[PDB]
RNA sequence: GGAUUUUUGGAGCAGGGAGAUGGAAUAGGAGCUUGCUCCGUCCACUCCACGCAUCGACCUGGUAUUGCAGUACCUCCAGGAACGGUGC
């Protein structure tokens, strides 16, 4: 019941558009768009494109 | 359109000018939307000046209550039409 | 009679202080400010309670802050 | 595009609370569809019991959200 | 027989004799206490007239109860966790009910809401000293039997049985 | 019956007096405004002339010469000259 | 024109309201009027020091708005 | 256009009503004169002014503009607005 | 219609907000001055009569106090604004 | 059809002073963790000016009424302020 959104189809798609809602309001960046949004969502331990000496680890972690 | 003529005749919890929330069996909507709400209560926050008491609200209810136009902050259902 | 027409078009260019409606003055010559009231100076600086504080010069403010317009 | 229903209560008492907490007293002199009932031998009366005859008021219901009657008309 | 959220839903949520939101569904003996909390916050009230309900126990989690009819009831004993799932709980008219003994009166004291009560009918009436063991163990309460609780009932009630 | 005596009228008779005379607020009754008008439209946005603003509290005022106050803003005014 | 038209290019949109009570709220309102009526729905608000209350219909008013947040797969040009 | 409002205030209008204004002056009294406009007429009025000292007046004019909701007949809920 | 909207550019143009107008024929970045005291810079993509504006690169701050208020910041790109939580939109800003 | 009654907003904000009075386990900085010193968010007690008055409901005991009608709210004395907003 609550475990499906709305596009996320039970198990078809997730929720990246609000921990990318949060990164937006944080960097606030005139170019933050599709691909850097997935390349920081999708890599593991790269060197981040965002500085995790921030808020911005606990952002990820939420 | 008139959005909520679907959601009316159930009990819904209309906000106010000062941040009260109001179970209504809200009727009908206008121009103006001045609210027309039966079976209609309120309540609000018993603000404890403190800490160490606790927030509450008392209970006000009067009945039916034609809400001037210059009320509503929202209007959301919080009981289904009896 | 001098009507809110001719003294806010003979004040719309002279440095005014107009107070809004929480305590911002505008020092400043206005551009222009027709039937809609909406005001809008030219270097016009910020005032709290009167004290000039600000530099922003040619803002635009809506009527709905404007508690009175003076040409100093 | 009505003028409003003052009409028994013209040239008679109200004491009215306008914005500011304010009270008007007053007789019920002139208006407007504009609903601008315009109080002469009104008075003011502040938050403290201080009141002062102000000649004659021309009270915009800009503000006045109350008035009170003093007879029956 | 089986108690549903079909008996509750169905239930009558308007306007009580106090002028407050209660919800009755008089004539089912229903005795399965289960399926309420969708009432949806939007009730203070819950009546169960002409019920059978084995005793005292089965509610949802309802802060803001201000009415409660178990009368008419089976109610034998009382059960613990009444108070997290009614703190706004004041009347809780357990009358004609079969409660016997004053262990049924082990959770009855832990609520800081209760001024309201009628148990009326059982068999823990007649007994003596048990007017006594309420007014020891309801400390804010003000309606007892349809009339006031006194302070001299109070002092009787805490100064005996030490 | 009674014939109707406009607020304009109240406002028309008091600039052709050209007189001085000190208003009320909104959300603050603390403070008055006083001054004169010097003209006037269809409406009722108060213009002023060598007006000041007095605190009842503070006890000062602050002078602004030919200003246009408020037309909202207005209450009413009690004519002090 | 007015930008009253440019809010009425939202159905389906994913939006975020700050309101006139102090609200702060996520939505995908049902749907807008001319004056700006604008009727939420599956949202998540907080007013002034608040929680993140729900409503799954809800009717957000007009002037007593103060912010909207259109979504960011929107093309401005394209929505005025 | 015309409002089933204003036809709810011209049903609540004439006998016992309970006006509830804005800083807290709340009338409850027989809101004789209610004009489209909300400018209620009430008389022989028992308003609050949310002062706890709620006092009885008579023929008050208290603003609907003010007004932030006004107690009704309880007897109209079947109202032809909604029916 | 016709007429009335060159009048209507004519007035956003050669009147009091022509601030905007310069934000919107320039695409300039302008404080819109709130009467609620939430600072948000950015630019001016739609604007019309009543102060309507939709601000690109949007950043509100306010002056909150957990003491000394601290500037609380957050930049949502694209926003909209309707003029009656407005009392200002000045063209410039030394920032 | 954003100007004195409702939908282009007057909304925001801040809780009066102090004592070698105190709590922050998992949460603040520096003196580079522990110890200890000073420092910019509350509540409990106490001093002022229980932040000040009104009234309303209630708890306390005494006290007047035995009565039929659709309620803003109906006893009187006295205490206490557990609760609400109105003027500063």
């Amino acid at each position: 019941l609550v475990e499906f959104t709305d596009e996320e189809g039970y198990g078809r798609y997730l929720d990246l558009h609000d921990c990318y809602l949060k990164y937006i309001n944080l960097k606030a960046s005139e170019k933050l768009d599709y691909i850097t949004y997935l390349s920081i969502f999708d890599q593991l331990f790269d060197i981040p494109k965002e500085r995790k000496n921030a808020e911005y680890k606990r952002y990820l972690e939420m | 359109s008139s959005k909520m003529l679907q959601h009316i005749d159930y009990r819904m919890r209309c906000i106010l000018q000062d941040g009260r929330i109001f179970i209504g069996t809200f009727k009908a909507f206008d121009k103006h939307m001045n609210l027309i709400l039966c079976d209609c209560d309120e309540f609000r926050k018993i603000k404890p000046k403190n800490s160490k008491q606790a927030e509450r609200e008392e209970k006000r209810v009067l009945g039916l209550v034609l809400l001037r136009g210059e009320n509503l902050v929202s209007m959301t259902v919080e009981g289904p039409p009896p | 009679p001098l009507n809110p027409k001719p003294f806010l078009n003979g004040l719309t260019g002279k440095p005014v202080m107009v107070k809004l409606k929480w305590g911002m003055e505008y020092k400043g010559y206005l551009v222009s400010v027709d039937g809609y009231m909406n005001m809008q100076l030219a270097n016009t600086e910020e005032y709290i309670d009167g004290a000039l504080s600000g530099h922003l010069g040619e803002v635009l403010i809506r009527c709905n802050n404007v508690l009175y317009i003076r040409g100093v | 595009a009505h003028p409003p229903e003052l009409k028994k209560f013209m040239d008679k008492k109200l004491s009215l609370k306008l914005n500011g907490g304010r009270h008007v007293q007053g007789i019920l002199r002139g208006f407007d569809p504009f609903m601008n009932l315009v109080i002469d031998e009104c008075v003011e009366m502040a938050t403290s019991g201080q009141q002062n005859n102000i000649g004659m008021v021309v009270i915009r219901g800009n503000s006045i959200i109350m008035l009170e009657a003093l007879e029956r008309v | 027989v089986k108690l549903t959220a079909e008996l509750i839903e169905q239930a009558a949520q308007y306007t009580n004799a106090v002028r407050d939101r209660e919800l009755d569904l008089r004539g089912y003996k229903i005795p399965v206490i289960e399926n309420l909390g969708a009432t949806l916050d939007q009730f203070d009230a819950i009546d169960f007239s002409d019920n059978e309900i084995r005793k005292l126990d089965g509610f949802p989690l309802l802060r803001r109860l201000k009415t409660l009819l178990v009368n008419n009831n089976r109610i034998c004993r009382i059960g613990e966790g009444l108070d997290q799932a009614l703190p706004c709980l004041t009347e809780l008219i357990l009358t004609n009910n079969s409660l016997v003994e004053l262990g049924d009166l082990d959770p009855l004291a832990s609520l800081k809401s209760l001024t309201y009560l009628s148990i009326l009918r059982n068999p823990v009436t007649n007994k003596k000293h048990y007017r006594l063991y309420v007014i020891y163990k309801v400390p804010q309460v003000r309606v007892l039997d349809f009339q006031k609780v006194k302070l001299k009932e109070r002092q009787e009630a805490e100064k005996m049985f030490k | 019956q009674k014939v109707m005596v406009q607020p304009i009228n109240l406002i028309f008779r008091y600039l052709q007096n050209r007189s001085r005379i000190q208003v009320w607020l909104y959300e603050q009754v603390n403070m008055r405004i006083e001054g004169c008008i010097i003209g006037f439209d269809e409406y009722m946005n108060l213009v002023l002339d060598d007006a000041e603003e007095i605190h009842s509290k503070t006890k000062s005022r602050k002078q602004l010469g030919r200003i246009m106050l408020k037309g909202d803003n207005i209450t009413l005014l009690q004519s002090v000259s | 024109m007015k930008l009253v038209r440019f809010l009425m290019k939202l159905s389906h949109e994913t939006v975020t309201i700050e309101l006139k009570n102090g609200t702060q709220v996520h939505g995908t309102i049902t749907g807008v009027d001319v004056s700006m009526n604008t009727h939420l729905k599956a949202v998540k608000m907080t007013l002034k020091n608040r929680e993140p209350v729900q409503l799954e219909t809800l009717s957000i008013r007009g002037n007593n708005i103060r912010y909207f947040i259109l979504p960011d797969s929107l093309p401005l040009d394209t929505l005025l | 256009s015309i409002g089933v409002p204003i036809k709810v205030l011209h049903e609540a209008e004439g006998h016992i009503v309970t006006c509830e204004t804005n800083t807290g002056e709340v009338y409850r009294g027989k809101l004789i004169e209610a004009e489209d406009n909300m400018n209620c007429q009430m008389s022989n009025i028992t308003v609050t002014y949310r002062d706890g000292r709620v006092a009885q007046l008579e023929q008050v004019y208290i603003r609907g503009s003010k007004i932030r909701f006004l107690i009704l007949p309880d007897m109209l809920k079947n109202a032809p607005m909604l029916k | 219609p016709e007429e009335l909207q060159k009048r209507e550019e004519e007035e956003f143009n050669t009147g009091p907000l022509s601030v905007l107008t310069q934000s919107v024929k320039n695409n300039t970045q302008v404080l819109i001055n709130c009467r609620n005291n939430k600072k948000l810079l950015g630019r001016v993509k739609a604007f019309d009569r009543h102060c309507n504006m939709v601000l690109e690169n949007v950043k509100e701050m306010w002056t909150e106090v957990p003491s000394k208020p601290v500037n609380k910041d957050r930049y949502i790109s694209k926003m909209f604004l309707r003029g009656d939580s407005v009392i200002v939109v000045l063209r410039n800003p030394l920032i």
